[PDB]
């Protein structure tokens, strides 16, 4: 569970911590409602209690992580003062981040409660769906939820090249990594600190990125074979939580991508001020 | 979301036709464009649909052969292609979208092919000046091809409107008359325009009926 | 494929009635029934989807009912907006979009007297050489109606008598458009002309003249 946490700084005084399994999880249920109340024509206003009730979930879980915020903090301000002009500073650095890792990690129960609590209500819809013929089921709700809820974030993907954004980002570390070696100081090592954090943020973007493109086929694979359709009811069940497990599997490694890619660059805008001062003031 | 069909058009017999269905989404995900025809007096007659995630277009056995549908995803738009037309080819076009109730939720506003070897010529707009209340009207004559939409004080005037069917002539173009009931006191007072429009002509018509 | 014998094709039923119309299939078709109403000019708007579900913000009036080969559809009171002919359909997957053959709801309703107007060829209209003539019948009952032209006295018949349509209206009434239409040759040759209406409200065959 310790190495399933990534965090994010899109902005220059931000950090941010996502538990991936638990965003995937409450993701999988956040699907299986959907489809639950999507699939009976007549349950379609139950989506104002749903949303609702996923708000306040979202609500009570962010209430959580806003108590380790104060020690986040304490982490975002070592940061600020490393990337600008040492060993006292990167233990200053470490025993932040493993403290604010400890605290999350204090909070497993904390956070647990309300992904039960979510579990609980996604599997409670879906075990009220109705069928008229408990062989010949409709496959309307699978398709209420792609339309609206899925097909959106495919062509959003499916729009920008993340093949090309990672081929951006190795061009950057070539050039600074090639920097590094001529520059032969107290600016190399805050320069060599961001490098490898940058180095060490675009393999979580490679392997989000992985995933992405992975997902992004299978699931416009699997669409066209749950639609239009006339399925068993228990292999219309099967097929929706086969659904809401590569919903959730692609959204979770859609959105931490997209907070890693602004996290690469603000902490890059940052990298090309020191060669700026390094340089153009110093020289 | 909704359906946007062309306008109206008189289409050479043996020639082919291809009725666009513009969606107001950007794509088509998951949706099914259903054709559905209704012929003179016939009633609705399903022709064919298009699931264009799929990629299968499935036809009417009548229309496997002369109908094909296609899909541009460029504009999210769908063709219907009625190739070598023949005269029982003049009916209303219409676009359906399979909706999530299992039936056709989501309509065009039709489209009415007409097959004939005759050219569009646009109408003709007389007025119907009037003579314990007082009806007026506008007197659309000599057009063809069929429809023509006539509104009153640009749609404001609503109440008492009997926009009549047009019958066809022995010329060979049609000729309705759009009457609406109006009371002896706003005679003088309220100004009454008819608002004609021959899509097949481009015609738009403004006509001052005066009593 | 699945044959929709719907009955009955016409209906003239009063308002404020029950109206029953019925869907036959010649297989089992288990609940995909679609109710359409088809306004003229109007495109067909879907009312009952999967043979009981109320499409939303269709009046609670109309009613899909039943299921297997027999399916019905209920207006539990006639109003005179519901004046459309209706059709059922069937989807199948396959795909199988069968159709309906289509109930004409009419209202018939109290017999009324027709409003009837002349209207003489604008002068717009004679400077071009044409010269029509309106015969206008407003707001009567029933559609049946017989409107003659007598060309000073004369009653000319093969003559144009271009009777337009009746459009069934929401007051449960018609309208009737006798046009004379003909060269102002022969329009000016002549002075007096009327439309002579007979109808079941007009006690007496009244005639406007100009």
């Amino acid at each position: 569970i310790a190495n399933s946490i990534d965090i994010l700084q899109e902005k220059e005084g931000h950090l941010d911590f996502v538990i991936i399994p638990h965003y995937t999880f409450l993701d999988y249920y956040k699907h299986l409602s959907y489809n639950s109340i999507y699939h009976k024509s007549s349950t379609y206003g139950k989506y104002i209690a749903v949303d609702a009730f996923i708000k306040k979930i979202n609500e009570a879980y962010d209430k959580v992580k806003s108590k380790c915020n104060d020690i986040k903090n304490d982490l975002i301000a070592t940061i600020k003062k490393l990337e600008h002009p040492f060993k006292k500073m990167m233990d200053e650095y470490n025993t932040k981040k493993k403290k604010l890792i400890k605290c999350i990690k204090n909070h497993e129960n904390d956070f647990n409660k309300i992904c039960m609590d979510m579990k609980n209500y996604g599997t409670n819809l879906f075990e009220q769906l109705s069928c008229y013929n408990n062989n010949f089921c409709n496959t309307n709700g699978i398709r209420y939820h792609y339309d609206e809820y899925i097909h959106k974030l495919i062509l959003s993907v499916k729009s920008k090249n993340l093949n090309k954004d990672l081929s951006d980002m190795t061009n950057i570390l070539q050039q600074s990594e090639l920097l590094l070696t001529n520059l032969n100081y107290i600016y190399i090592d805050t320069i060599k600190f961001i490098h490898k954090e940058m180095k060490h943020i675009f393999n979580r973007i490679e392997y989000h990125t992985k995933i992405i493109n992975d997902k992004t086929k299978i699931i416009q694979d699997k669409i066209k074979l749950n639609i239009w359709r006339t399925f068993q009811k228990d292999e219309l069940l099967k097929r929706i939580l086969d659904m809401s497990n590569e919903y959730s599997l692609f959204i979770t490694s859609d959105h931490l991508r997209q907070m890693l890619y602004n996290t690469f660059y603000s902490k890059e805008k940052h990298l090309n001020n020191i060669f700026h001062h390094l340089i153009y003031v110093l020289q | 979301v909704q359906l946007v069909q062309s306008g109206a058009e008189v289409k050479k017999p043996g020639s082919s036709v291809k009725v666009s269905c513009k969606v107001s989404g950007g794509t088509f995900r998951s949706y099914a464009i259903n054709w559905v025809r209704q012929a003179p007096g016939q009633g609705l007659e399903w022709m064919g649909r298009i699931i264009p995630i799929f990629g299968t277009a499935n036809y009417a056995q009548k229309f496997q052969g002369r109908v094909t549908i296609t899909a541009d995803e460029s504009t999210s738009t769908a063709y219907m292609e009625l190739s070598s037309l023949r005269s029982e080819d003049t009916a209303v076009y219409y676009c359906a979208r399979h909706g999530y109730s299992s039936g056709l939720d989501i309509w065009g506003q039709g489209t009415m092919v007409t097959v004939s070897s005759a050219s569009t010529k646009g109408p003709s707009v007389f007025p119907l000046a009037p003579s314990g209340t007082a009806a007026l009207g506008c007197l659309v004559k000599d057009y063809f091809p069929e429809p023509v939409t006539v509104s009153w004080n640009s749609g404001a005037l609503t109440s008492g409107v009997h926009t009549f069917p047009a019958v066809l002539q022995s010329s060979g173009l049609y000729s309705l008359s759009s009457v609406v009931t109006v009371p002896s006191s706003s005679l003088g007072t309220q100004t009454y325009i008819c608002n004609v429009n021959h899509k097949p002509s481009n015609t738009k018509v403004d006509k001052k009926v005066e009593p | 494929d699945i044959q929709m014998t719907q009955s009955p094709s016409s209906l003239s039923a009063s308002v404020g009635d029950r109206v029953t119309i019925t869907c036959q299939a010649s297989q089992d078709i288990r609940d995909s029934l679609n109710w359409y109403q088809h306004k003229p000019g109007k495109a067909p708007n879907l009312l009952i989807s999967d043979a009981s579900n109320l499409e939303t913000g269709v009046p609670s009036r109309f009613s899909g009912s039943g299921s297997g080969t027999h399916f019905t559809f209920t207006i539990s009171s006639l109003q005179p907006e519901d004046i459309a002919t209706y059709y059922c359909q069937h989807y199948d997957n396959l795909p199988s979009y069968t159709f309906g053959q289509g109930t004409k709801l009419e209202i018939k309703r109290t017999v009324a007297a027709p409003s009837v107007f002349i209207f003489p060829p604008s002068d717009e209209q004679l400077k071009s050489g044409t010269a029509s003539v309106v015969c206008l019948l407003n707001n009567f009952y029933p559609r049946e109606a017989k409107v003659q032209w007598k060309v000073d006295n004369a009653l000319q018949s093969g003559n144009s008598q271009e009777s337009v349509t009746e459009q069934d209206s929401k007051d449960s009434t018609y309208s009737l458009s006798s046009t004379l239409t003909l060269s102002k040759a022969d329009y000016e040759k002549h002075k007096v002309y009327a439309c002579e209406v007979t109808h079941q409200g007009l006690s007496s065959p009244v005639t406007k003249s100009f």
